[PDB]
């Protein structure tokens, strides 16, 4: 039985009037017959006299005043669980994929409180991703946040696919990919590249792209997160990918402007630092499971002080920078090891040996960065006999960082490798302290453990 | 022509009988709900600042008593509320539970426990909003508050009753220095309070279990308002922490309170103020943002014994209480010429500025001299520390600027080869490891055997092992005065002689 | 113009009048108040900055033919809000609300000359089938129509006038 | 007589009978719980409503409380009776001593003196500070203002001026602490009482814990005591520890009074609110007021509307800067921005004028070279430009001075420098007779004969 | 009660104003007694029209080498003096 009446329509904002006692609550979902298609409205404010101001999860065109509105007694609810693996859905949990229907057993509301204080895991742990550069220079905390800062062409998608693969095969978790406010072309070719790599069976996709009304681009991230939470409750370790969190911030700004709230520090909404925390606070390790998150980040005008980057960096635990220079060198993954950062490189968190190994590698590479500039203007033979050795070890460290991925075989043919942390610690200790000096630099390129480097040097 | 929250059925109730005040003044009804702000109709008995009790177990704070309605903010999840809910006014101005039974607990901003250990053994309740003691009730701060850090106890001394800003960029050791200053009070009779505003819950749980490991948790109260929680809780949390510390202050005891981020209390208050449609000022902050922090930090004070007598009705005769505050501020890209950082620099006494460049270069804690100051100064220090460390921060203020200007070469080498090796080794020996607090004796001997030579020629750059051997030699054999120079703080020639003797006695074995 | 401020007061007055079975009396009470609102001297008083209470009393006095429930309460509530100039609209909304619950429509007809009372009764019975209400026709003799009739039923209109067809033809060309 | 009908933070609305509405600065009284709260009415709205600012904490106020109409403005004790004592903004005693023994009470809202009643004086006043009375000398009965951000030295300087003039001075003195730390007010009070000079200094405090109304009206109630001492024919010293907090306390209240915001948030009436105060603190033909005002500048922005509109009201403006303070060069005065009305050859003599202008000229020339030194290094400079660079750095060092009040931040003894010695030293530096000393010989010394000694010890 | 004069702000004017200090309403404030004005003039007025003007071809001397040589001012000219404090 419908009970409300549409009273206003201004852009994507719809006001509906209910009996004085039946007023919906704040985040409840209403629905309307916009012609033949049904339309879902998410309430945003309760005004006086039974009026309720909501935002349309769809196209607002065609709505009359006085249309009948039906009050669903619950927030937006989406399917969760195994049934959603390999599918594609929109904010409302509807298959935009055309493989039919989702046979979910259960549905969850996208809005809920973060884990309680006594519910968090009283421990701190690393996530072995299996990638040498990330595991060494920027380890992942199980339940932390990670930023991806590279541009395009640098292979970001292959990095995400390798993570999706390794978290499923080597660990025993699943993954959710929430694409908020990004090109539809990239989501289509990402789905196709994932089905051409047999990882689609292990990831659940949710999309709100640039062509979507503001509310979809706002709530898609909460849909992805609430699926990741159902995977967490089952006792698993989950990976959640957010394809651009800056667009989540920007869609919150658009919705705030539509509701008519005063502009904050740089025009952003006044609720910026709370809208961000309400998302990022649900991504935590718990004593039943954990959700780790990888978030592609975009910095407006290359300004690390702008309120959006400034608010995002408060939550990230690690930061991986992708550089085109490293890719032009033919090194993949193209992770820049000097700027890549993690706050788990704390000798009491990860240990003294790992910490000092990473610091040594970094010092060697940032010395090579200047010896390269000296060479570029004075020639090789100006360097002293000591610098000529640090260059020789730098050019080998710089190549032992490359790796073959199980998903990159279509490019390099190599079977792809998963490298344990202690083994890469061993390998870089070796290369760094002069051991393995007696083999050429090409013996380290695109190889797994250092024993495979010595055996390749044998074959070479 | 616009409506003013007069609606059909309320007008009908007034139609039934105009003087609806014949009904109870004790209660009203919610009329609208938006982003945590609530409008209430009725409550003729409400007074500003009052706690209004909502269905469930929740409270709102009455901010506005307008012509016909009360504007309030909800201290908790607000989405559960709806129009027409009956609401009752408790006749109490906002008050938090307080007492010494709170020590070792983790509590919500409303004094509701958040650990699993059950209810509170609080003494009573005290108002969250108060006016600090007057100008005649204060007393001069002349007692030392000891942090574990050789750098700040020397360059930036702190004194019971003082207010030290800890300001710096993100990830520069602010919380490290704060919780280490808390840990160092483990066995010095001075209570601790740590209020975390806008911090993500993993960090707070980690620091709580870290405080528990080192045995400090039994001595501190933890107040928490995490990043997920309503803006009203984040904005009112430090006033609850201040109201909890002011109890010890007013009983003639000592407390040290740490506000983990005032730069996020400011943001929560800006959110609240912009949702209430108030015109913003510079950087979009409200006009009264200064008055947000001042009336808070002005409550950290040292009070004379006559005030403690007049407060406790005579019961604690002749002791002086104090509350020491250390607020933390995060500044974007290292600039201090910003609105809120400069607002708080204009309220606290001292200023410990932690610099990102030093922090990356391995100099930790990255206490930047020349910018950091202590406005209480040597009055806070034990006279030994005061005399050994006379003017070195201003010495480094010029050492830094000159090493920055004279980049090409060490020209005019009159004594710059001694000056800029002394000033290098001083920096190198101020370096320290966290969770390793050095008592005043260990700091004092180390400072004497750096500040008048004895180590301006020997650039050995093996300083950590040298000092770790020195402090071990003087502990095992060479000095029982390590429990006398740390009991008094005295600076005699008769003890200077013993210090020189032990100095050379150790020296002749390295 | 204050339709939007009058809606709540009209709805409250009507929703109260049906709890006390006196819609018909309330309508004329509001009509009296709407007329007092128009006087040249009273319109001078309503503009001045009197206190709402004494300004309400200075309005009760000129209308004693009012219930305790109606005048002495509604006028005071509207005075506290300074809405008294809205009374002429609070009336119309009230009328409208009534016509809704009573399932009635005030269809208007326009013609060049009087209709035969067979035409007009057919119009009544036909509109009552087009709509789902008891209609209450009122005619107007407008000469510019020349022939035929205009039937206006709120925002719906059916134009059969020869002038409308003429100037439609003029735009067919 | 009237009743509260609204409470928005610091502002309160009160309804009265239309035949008894108060005037637009009268005081009103309310029984807030058990305490007594004073409201000052700011506006008369229609219908008999009146908007007021609460001279106290606003919490606990119900709407519907009865309020009592005092038919006179806020009035404070004044005269001899108020000398050795601390007072509230309402003129109530705030030290624990008994009541004030005044015979007369004055309303704190008063008109400025007429134009034919003013007086102007060239009589130079000496301070023991090199930079201040070289670059920005000020005269008996004139206005001085110390501009700076936060932490730059405004209070340590005002206290040095107090020590150097206010003790060896005959007449009375008044200190108004408008929105500053209570710790510093207690320290100042105990310093005065332990120097037995408190019998000549009258104090008022509206420190930063107080609600907006006290910080708003405390400056006026202090100016009223200064004016009373002036009208008795005396000559008075007036120290205002932060005048910015007077305008700020207005901004906080401005929006609640229903006034559309102006340029950067300030109230529309910023320049009138400032001029109505600054213009009655002036010397007249019956008496003179010599005044020192600290003037906080927010975010170090000297172009913010408040400093910009305050610059016009002062005779001597001493501008402190953070860049100089970060070099340890206290007092951190910027000599390329400090100025004075009295720095004319017909007032200060030709030698002083020429010395000051030469100092300015070569510090400005060094400013013009800094940007190229930053890029190319100091080796590209002409041989005579290296000399102006070195002499500019030596002048920048010699402008520093140790203070008797800074004797607890550093250990150095305080120094008092006479005007003759400072011009004798700067004229010596400028013409190169001290070219052979190192820069460090000039850092934190008194006269130049101390720099020549410090050079020997390196 | 308020009464509306039909008048517009007028100010004293004349040669007797010459050498006096006067407030914006024309009242003396120097204390040297009343004005020897020559009637009153309207504060708000209309400037001379296009055809009533004449070309500026007469110098008004500042006595400053920097201005009179390179930024001349003529009688009837409007010259802004603009700068910082
Ligand atoms: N003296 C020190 N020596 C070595 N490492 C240190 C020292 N002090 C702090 N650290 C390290 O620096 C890291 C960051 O410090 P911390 O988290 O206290 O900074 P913060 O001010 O809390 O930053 P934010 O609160 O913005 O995250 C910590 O992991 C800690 O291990
Ligand atoms: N691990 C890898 N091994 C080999 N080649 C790689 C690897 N990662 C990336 N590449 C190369 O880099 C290219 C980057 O293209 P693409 O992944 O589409 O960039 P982006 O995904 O950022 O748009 C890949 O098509 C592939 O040729
Ligand atoms: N001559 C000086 N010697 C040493 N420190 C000084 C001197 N002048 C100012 N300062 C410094 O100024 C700091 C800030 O205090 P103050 O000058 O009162 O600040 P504000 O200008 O904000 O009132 C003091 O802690 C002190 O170190
Ligand atoms: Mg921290
Ligand atoms: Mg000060």
């Amino acid at each position: 039985m419908a009970t409300g009446k549409i009273v206003q329509v201004i852009g994507a904002v719809v006001d509906v009037e209910f009996p004085q006692d039946a007023v919906p609550r704040v985040y409840d979902a209403l629905e309307v017959q916009n012609g033949n298609e049904r339309l879902v409205l998410e309430v945003q404010q309760q005004l006086g006299g039974g009026i309720v101001r909501t935002i349309a999860m769809g196209s607002s065109d065609g709505l009359r005043r006085g249309l009948d509105v039906k009050d669903l007694e619950h927030p937006i609810e989406v399917p969760v669980g195994k049934a959603t693996l390999g599918r594609i859905m929109n904010v409302l949990g509807e298959p935009v994929d055309m493989k039919g229907e989702i046979g979910e057993e259960e549905r969850w509301a996208i809005h809920r409180a973060a884990p309680s204080y006594e519910e968090l895991s009283n421990s701190q742990e690393l996530l072995e991703t299996g990638i040498k550069v990330i595991d060494l220079m920027a380890p992942f905390a199980k339940g932390g946040k990670v930023g991806l800062f590279g541009g395009a062409g640098v292979g970001k998608t292959v990095n995400m696919m390798e993570l999706i693969r390794n978290i499923a095969i080597e660990h025993s978790g699943y993954s959710v990919f929430a694409g908020v406010g990004e090109r539809t072309r990239e989501g289509n070719d990402f789905y196709h590249e994932m089905t051409d790599s047999n990882v689609i069976d292990k990831v659940s996709l949710v999309y709100g792209q640039m062509n979507e009304p503001p509310g979809n681009r706002l709530r898609v991230a909460l849909t992805g997160l609430t699926m990741a939470e159902k995977f967490r409750d089952e006792g698993r370790d989950v990976l959640l990918f957010v394809d651009n969190i800056y667009r989540y911030t920007l869609a919150g700004t658009e919705v705030s402007a539509l509701l008519g709230r005063m502009p904050s520090a740089v025009g952003y909404q006044p609720t910026l630092a709370e809208e961000m925390g309400v998302l990022q606070e649900r991504i935590t390790s718990t004593k039943t499971g954990s959700i780790t998150s990888v978030q592609a980040v975009y910095v407006p005008a290359d300004d690390l002080t702008d309120p959006s980057p400034a608010t995002t960096f408060a939550h990230l635990d690690a930061t991986v920078v992708l550089s085109r220079q490293i890719a032009s060198l033919g090194i993949y993954p193209a992770v820049d090891p000097l700027d890549s950062t993690s706050r788990q490189l704390d000798p009491l968190v990860v240990g003294q040996e790992h910490y000092d190994t990473a610091r040594g590698v970094q010092s060697i590479l940032q010395r090579y960065q200047e010896l390269k500039d000296i060479i570029a203007i004075l020639g090789m033979d100006e360097l002293s006999e000591e610098d000529k050795l640090v260059v020789a070890r730098a050019r080998k460290i710089q190549r032992f960082l490359s790796q073959p991925f199980f998903v990159a075989e279509v490019f390099t043919g190599s079977p792809g490798k998963y490298v344990s942390l202690k083994d890469t610690i061993r390998g870089f200790k070796g290369i760094m302290e002069g051991e393995y000096d007696h083999l050429p630099e090409q013996a380290f390129y695109m190889v797994g453990s250092i024993e495979e480097a010595v055996e390749k040097a044998k074959k070479l | 022509q616009l409506n003013s929250t007069e609606i059909s059925e309320l007008i009908k109730q007034r139609i039934a009988q105009f003087n609806v005040v014949s009904e109870a003044h004790n209660e009203g009804t919610i009329v609208s709900v938006s982003d945590g702000v609530i409008r209430i109709h009725g409550l003729a008995d409400c007074m500003q600042g009052e706690m209004i009790s909502l269905p469930g177990n929740r409270y709102a704070i009455a901010l506005n008593l307008e012509r016909d309605s009360v504007g309030a903010v909800v201290m908790g999840p607000y989405a559960d509320l709806a129009e027409g809910m009956k609401v009752k006014c408790t006749g109490r101005i906002l008050e938090v539970p307080v007492g010494r039974g709170l020590l070792g607990r983790v509590v919500n901003t409303l004094g509701a426990p958040i650990d699993g250990k059950g209810p509170l053994d609080h003494d009573g309740f005290s108002a969250v909003e108060a006016i600090a003691p007057g100008v005649i009730e204060r007393q001069s701060v002349d007692q030392p508050v000891q942090t574990g850090y050789k750098a700040v106890d020397s360059m930036i001394p702190i004194g019971r009753g003082q207010r030290e800003l800890i300001i710096g960029d993100r990830q520069t050791g602010k919380t490290a220095l704060a919780i280490d200053a808390i840990i160092n009070q483990r066995d010095s009779g001075i209570k601790c309070i740590y209020v975390a505003i806008g911090q993500k819950a993993s960090t707070i749980s980690n620091v709580v279990r870290k405080l528990e490991e080192h045995g400090a948790l039994a001595n501190t109260i933890v107040v928490v308002a995490t990043a997920s929680e309503s803006a009203a809780l984040q904005y009112l949390a430090p006033y609850a922490g201040c109201a909890m510390g002011e109890y010890f202050r007013d009983r003639g005891e000592d407390a040290l309170i740490i506000y983990d981020d005032l730069s996020k209390q400011a943001v929560a208050y800006r959110q609240i103020s912009l949702l209430l449609r108030r015109p913003p000022g510079r950087e979009a902050f409200p006009g009264d943002v200064f008055y947000l922090h001042s009336r808070l930090l002005e409550r950290a004070a040292r009070v004379n014994a006559e005030y403690v007598e007049a407060f406790t009705k005579g019961e604690v005769k002749g002791k002086t209480g104090s509350l020491t505050a250390l607020p933390i501020i995060e500044t974007q890209a290292g600039d201090v010429s910003a609105f809120v950082p400069t607002n708080v620099i204009s309220i606290t006494d001292g200023q410990i500025f932690l610099e990102t460049n030093l922090f990356n270069a391995g100099i930790r804690p990255a206490v930047n001299p020349g910018i950091s100051v202590s406005r209480v100064g040597g009055a806070a220090q034990t006279k030994i520390m005061k005399k050994l460390s006379g003017g070195i921060r201003t010495a480094l203020a010029q050492y830094r600027e000159l090493a920055a200007f004279s980049q090409f070469a060490s020209d005019l080498d009159d004594a710059t080869r001694k000056q800029l090796d002394h000033g290098q080794k001083v920096t190198e020996l101020l370096k320290q490891k966290q969770y390793a607090p050095m008592s005043v004796a260990q700091q004092s001997l180390v400072l004497f055997a750096a500040e008048r030579g004895y180590l301006a020629d020997v650039e050995l750059s093996k300083i950590g092992s040298f000092e770790a051997a020195l402090l071990a030699y003087v502990d095992r054999d060479h000095a029982p005065l390590m429990q006398e120079i740390n009991q008094t703080g005295g600076y005699n020639d008769e003890i200077e002689g013993k210090l020189k003797g032990i100095l050379d006695s150790f020296k002749a074995t390295q | 113009e204050f339709i939007t401020v009058a809606r709540p007061y009209a709805k409250a007055a009507f929703d109260f009048a049906v709890e006390h079975q006196s819609v018909e009396r309330w309508q004329d009470m509001l009509a009296f108040a709407a007329e007092v609102t128009k006087n040249e001297q009273m319109a001078e008083l309503l503009s001045g900055a009197l206190a709402p209470e004494t300004l309400a009393e200075s309005f009760i006095a000129v209308a004693g033919e009012q219930l305790d429930e109606n005048g002495q309460n509604l006028i005071r509530v509207m005075a506290e809000n300074g809405r008294l100039n809205a009374l002429p609209d609070v009336l119309e909304q009230f009328i409208h609300l009534r016509a809704v619950s009573e399932a009635t429509a005030e269809v208007d007809v326009i013609s060049a000359a009087a209709l035969s009372e067979q035409q007009l009764a057919k119009i009544s019975a036909a509109m009552e089938k087009r709509l789902s209400r008891k209609v209450k026709l009122n005619a107007k003799i407008d000469k510019s129509v020349m022939a035929g009739v205009i039937i206006r039923a709120g925002d719906m209109v059916i134009d059969g006038s020869v002038r409308g067809r003429l100037e439609r033809l003029a735009d067919v060309l």
